[PDB]
RNA sequence: CUUCUUGGCGUAACGUUGUGUAGUUAAA
RNA sequence: UUCGUUGACUGUGUUUACCACGGGGAAUUAGAACAGAAUAUCAAGAAAAA
RNA sequence: GUUACUAAACAGGCCAGGCCGACAAGAAAAAAAAAAAAAAAAAAA
């Protein structure tokens, strides 16, 4: 199953 | 009436002559900040490097002897205290309320207008009293003089000890005569 | 470990009442859970004489010599030292060229041990229903040691309890056993020895050393105390 | 004379901000409300009176008096208060190293020091007391021996050889005396506390019971009558069962009429805590 | 010689406290919320009176307290109610969860209910909670138009107009 | 036993350990001293600051002696983790 | 092994706008 | 401890509780991002045979 | 799921519009002891 991402994944890289 | 407690300066004269001599006061204060060596400038040094070196060592030496020395007093201690809470909780309930109640327990006091007698304890239990003479005949000259010095202080400090236990009447005084007077 | 009859008394009122109770006594009694209270007490003289550790000398000693080598330690002015009281002592060098005995073994410390018969033990007395344990040590020191002899007491509390279960026999009279509540006291110094009351159940005293102890108590009663006695080896 | 018709002394006035007149700081809430914050009251700003020989020199004299007896006997009873109040049970021995092997501790002082990272010299200047209070209660248990001698030893004009010379055998005695001395009981306070509250000890759940002989059977029997099985239920355990009628009147009925079905206030106060002795298991 | 008070008529207070809850339980809301409004200013006999303004909440989870005492929400979830029978007070906790209908067989998590404790405040906010942030769960008809347009603009706005894009909805799992 | 402790003599490696030494909290420039130290270093405490041992002695009634005394933190050298002792032990060899 | 704190206090919170003082324009 | 410190900072982003409007101003969010400077606090220290 | 806002009358009365560059902001740390006694220093950090 696909999981929710983590607040690293959402910061502008 | 109803009195409040006081103490009047002409009772306690010595130490308020003691405090108002100036040269009584330096010598308080030198006591008290002893030594009075500088300590502002970088070039102001009360030891050297070898003096405080052997200092420490010795204070080393003499903390961690002292710490295996009293580890077993400490051990009998803990063991000792366990056992005695332990035998209060044992205790049936009844005697509960007065086997928690220190040496010092009396009853509340009553401003009217298991305890059986007041607590003293006997001045021949006192450390310094039981061994006064032996330790007294090894003191050293400075440490004879300082016990010179502190009974003078405690004098000076109090000056009624027997005062009051003699007179004790006259430490009480009313409260229109006390709420009356300027600090 | 044995407190029995045969090695106890036999012929006597007193002394087994307080541990058999087979005479009954004429006060009323205090079980807990069937078993009958009782106090007891641990009196102990202190050393008569001072010892001071050599490390303890030697760090005081250095420590002085260390302040007057370099000119660091305290200033102690006349005007501080001599102001002429009563107590005055003080005068510069320079000036001055211008087993039942309380005595026993001083540098050590001593309990007071009793003789119930042919069994040595601590002072012991039985909880009258009611009455403090303090109430209850006063009357075990005021009949059975000495109607003088009060010793200071450390504490309204114990400092170790113990539990003894009677027979079969003794246990079917209705009391099951007796629990013992141990205090601590001090024989303040300077103060008159142990006068036993006449009809007291004490047999004989003696102020015996921790090292002693085991040669006179068993080590059950041992046991029981040991935790709470002062540390001496 | 010792017997005297003492006079309550007038609070003494706790400063204020001069701020929010229109408002009530003084609920009784406890400190720190998330909802209910205490204002503060600046030290600057609390009246005290001037220095003088009442309330300086004696200061001094005491502090001339610890200076004498030195500052290491505050130290060590401090030290020894500390250990005491947390080794009340048998601890394994501590060295103060992964590797010593032949050095002990010395208390479990050793513990708390290192996981508080507390201040070696702030140790110092605690037993330096420059405050206040630490002066006042060292004027009254400066003695070295107060677990033993508490306040008999304040006015004594030899009691410096204690702290000169009380080491070894003799704390040890000191500590032991302490131990059966001290208060065991609940302490009553509404003042603020923050520290770890001293024990309070456990109290057996039976009472003791009083027996008489009867020789008509040569058994010990109890003193007290006997009453019905359900009353000795009641006397003994409590109540019984969930819900009872309340305590019946012990006072004449009064001849005037009074509205005693109404509740104290509207709205009742929340319950307070057992803050008595708990059981034993 | 009657004095007249201040606050008579022309010149009586506008405005009224309107201290109190102010989102009642289940609602939705979002960081910044004022959940309670509440006043510094006390009583000068608070213990003898009785109206219900003098007797304030207090904050649970995910709920901070304001430079008024204000009861404020700081994440994304459903409004949620605590009864402490210790202190006897009114709890306000937040639940997180993510935008997406309230169903009827889900009510339940938002029943106000007794605690002992703030522990067990916590544990029960946890045992009634839907899912975790790092696992999410499966929306249930989920909002997929923009959000309300600003108050300034326009008060009366439409909720997910179907006349209007779907959006991505990247903000209600903080 | 208790007579052992009494009579005990102890080592050249306990006395080591036994040794007193500062660790500093932090980076910091004394102000009237001027001296440099950083973080994490140890120092010997009869050469780390004269002044500070003063007050470590029993010979200053001010915490404010020397400028940077907060910043220490004084540990026997027995406590001292094995890396700290092997990088610093040629300062504090005595 | 992401990150232990932080842009006052204020249970009366300072008079909005304007004028004046002051700030900004290698751009706006 | 008699302990530091000045975040009682400089800016970019028009999103947000309340609501006639104005004074987001009885005194709402990390708009959890971004560009600078500053202050305080680290962590680890495991293993004592027969 | 869920009971909470709400003082109109010249109704029964309240108001001090102010303090703080810091023992008043404030990191870390610390913080107030039953009864009785001693002391008569309004004293927790
Ligand atoms: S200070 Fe009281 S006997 Fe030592
Ligand atoms: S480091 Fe310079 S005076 Fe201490």
């Amino acid at each position: 199953r696909a999981f929710p991402r983590g607040c690293e994944l959402k910061d502008p890289a | 009436t109803r009195y409040l407690p006081f103490v009047p300066t002409s009772l306690v004269h010595e130490t308020t002559s003691f405090l108002h001599d100036a040269t009584k006061l330096r010598a308080l204060l030198a006591l008290i900040f002893s030594p009075c060596k500088p300590e502002a400038s970088v070039a102001d040094e009360l030891a050297s490097p070898a003096a405080r070196l052997e200092f420490q060592q010795e204070k080393e030496r003499y903390h961690a002897i002292r710490d295996q020395h009293t580890d077993c007093y400490r051990r009998h201690e803990s063991a000792a205290a366990a056992s005695m809470w332990r035998a209060i909780e044992a205790l049936p309930s009844d005697l509960y309320e007065e086997a928690v109640q220190s040496v010092t327990f009396a009853p509340p006091y009553e401003n009217e207008p298991f305890y059986h007698e007041r607590f003293a304890f006997p001045r021949a239990l006192m450390f310094h009293e039981m061994y006064g003479e032996q330790i007294f005949q090894s003191l050293s000259q400075l440490e004879r003089r300082k016990l010179q010095v502190f009974m003078n202080l405690m004098h000076v400090r109090y000056p009624h000890a027997e005062l009051k236990r003699d007179k004790p009447a006259l430490f009480w005084l009313p409260e229109r005569q006390v709420l009356s007077r300027q600090r | 470990c044995g407190p029995g009859s045969s090695r106890f008394f036999s012929g006597t009122s007193r002394r087994l009442s307080l541990f058999f109770s087979d005479p009954p006594p004429a006060y009323a009694l205090s079980l807990h859970a069937g078993y009958k209270i009782q106090a007891a007490l641990c009196v102990d003289r202190l050393p008569l004489v001072y010892r001071e550790p050599r490390y303890e000398k030697r760090w005081r000693e250095f420590k002085e010599q260390w302040e007057a080598q370099t000119k660091n330690g305290l200033t102690l002015a006349d005007e501080i030292t001599f102001m002429k009281f009563p107590f005055h002592f003080f005068e510069t060098e320079e000036a001055q060229k211008k087993l039942r005995s309380l005595e026993r073994e001083p540098e050590r410390t001593l309990y007071l041990i009793v003789r119930y018969g042919d069994s040595w033990q601590f002072p012991l007395e039985d909880r009258i229903h009611g009455q403090s344990m303090r109430s209850t040590l006063k009357r075990l020191c005021s009949e059975q040691l000495g109607s003088s002899y009060a010793p200071f007491l450390l504490g309204y509390s114990p400092f170790s309890y113990a539990k003894r279960t009677y027979p079969k026999k003794t246990k079917e009279a209705g009391i099951l056993g007796r629990k013992i509540f141990y205090y601590r006291a001090h024989h303040i110094p300077g103060s008159e020895n142990l006068k036993l009351p006449e009809g007291s159940p004490v047999s004989d005293f003696a102020w015996v050393t921790l090292q002693e102890l085991p040669a006179y108590i068993s080590p059950r009663k041992l046991a029981a105390v040991s935790a709470g006695l002062l540390l001496e080896e | 004379p010792f017997k005297i018709f003492k006079a309550s002394p007038p609070p003494a006035p706790t400063g204020r901000k001069p701020t929010g007149y229109r408002g009530n700081h003084w609920h009784k809430k406890v400190l720190y409300d998330p909802v209910y914050p205490t204002t503060k009251v600046p030290a600057a700003l609390v009246p005290r009176y001037p220095i003088d020989w009442r309330n300086g020199g004696r200061a001094l004299l005491i502090a001339a008096l610890s200076k004498l007896e030195g500052a290491s006997a505050l130290q060590r009873r401090i030290f020894l208060r500390e250990n005491s109040r947390e080794s009340q049970v048998p601890q394994t021995p501590l060295s103060p190293f992964q590797t010593g092997s032949s050095a002990s501790g010395g208390g479990a002082y050793l513990v708390s020091s290192l996981g508080r990272k507390r201040s070696y010299v702030g140790r110092i200047a605690v037993s330096l007391m420059p405050r206040h209070r630490q002066i006042a209660d060292y004027q009254r248990v400066g003695g070295f021996c107060s677990p033993r001698c508490f306040s008999e030893c304040s006015k004594e004009l030899r009691r410096c050889l204690c702290a000169w010379r009380c080491t070894g055998f003799h704390e040890h005695v000191v500590q032991m005396d302490g131990m059966l001395g001290e208060y065991k009981g609940e302490v009553k306070t509404e003042k603020p506390l923050f520290s770890v509250l001293r024990r309070q000890a456990r109290r057996n759940a039976d009472p003791s019971e009083g027996v008489a002989f009867c020789a008509e059977s040569a058994k010990f029997k109890s003193v007290r009558r006997a009453q019905h099985p359900a009353f000795e239920a009641f006397d003994r355990q409590g109540p019984d069962g969930p819900s009872q009628k309340p305590a019946p009147r012990k006072e004449p009925p009064l001849p005037f009429y009074s509205a005693s079905h109404v509740p104290n206030v509207p709205r009742p106060p929340p319950p307070q805590p057992y803050t008595g002795p708990l059981k034993v298991r | 010689s009657y004095r007249r008070p201040s606050r008579a008529s022309p010149t009586g207070q506008a405005r009224k406290p309107h201290v109190g809850v102010r989102r009642l339980a289940a609602e939705y809301v979002w960081p910044g919320v004022v959940l309670v409004k509440q006043r510094k200013v006390i009583a000068f006999n608070v213990e003898t009176k009785r109206r219900n303004r003098h007797f304030k909440l207090y904050p649970g989870e995910n709920v901070k307290v304001s430079k008024v005492t204000n009861l404020v929400a700081l994440c994304h979830g459903r409004v949620k109610f605590t009864h402490d029978v210790s202190r006897d007070v009114l709890v306000v906790n937040v639940l997180p969860e993510r935008r997406e209908e309230l169903l009827r067989e889900d009510l339940w998590r938002y029943r106000t209910e007794h605690v002992r404790s703030m522990e067990e405040n916590r544990h029960i906010c946890f045992l009634r909670r839907k899912a975790v942030r790092m696992f999410g769960k499966e929306l249930v008809n989920p909002p997929t138009k923009p959000p309300l347009r600003p108050f300034y603009f326009t008060k009366y706005d439409s909720w997910e107009n179907p006349a209007l894009p779907d959006v991505p909805q990247l903000d209600d799992d903080m | 036993s208790l007579a052992a402790a009494e009579q005990w003599e102890p080592s050249p490696l306990t006395l080591k350990q036994h040794q007193q030494v500062v660790v500093w909290k932090k980076d910091r420039t004394c102000i009237l001293c001027k001296k440099e130290v950083q973080g994490g270093n140890v120092e010997k405490v009869e050469t780390a600051c004269e002044k500070a041992w003063r007050f470590l002695s029993g010979y200053s009634r001010s915490a404010h002696v020397c400028p940077i005394l907060p910043q220490m933190r004084i540990l026997r050298y027995g406590e001292l983790p094995l890396r700290d002792r092997a990088k610093f032990d040629a300062k504090l060899r005595r």
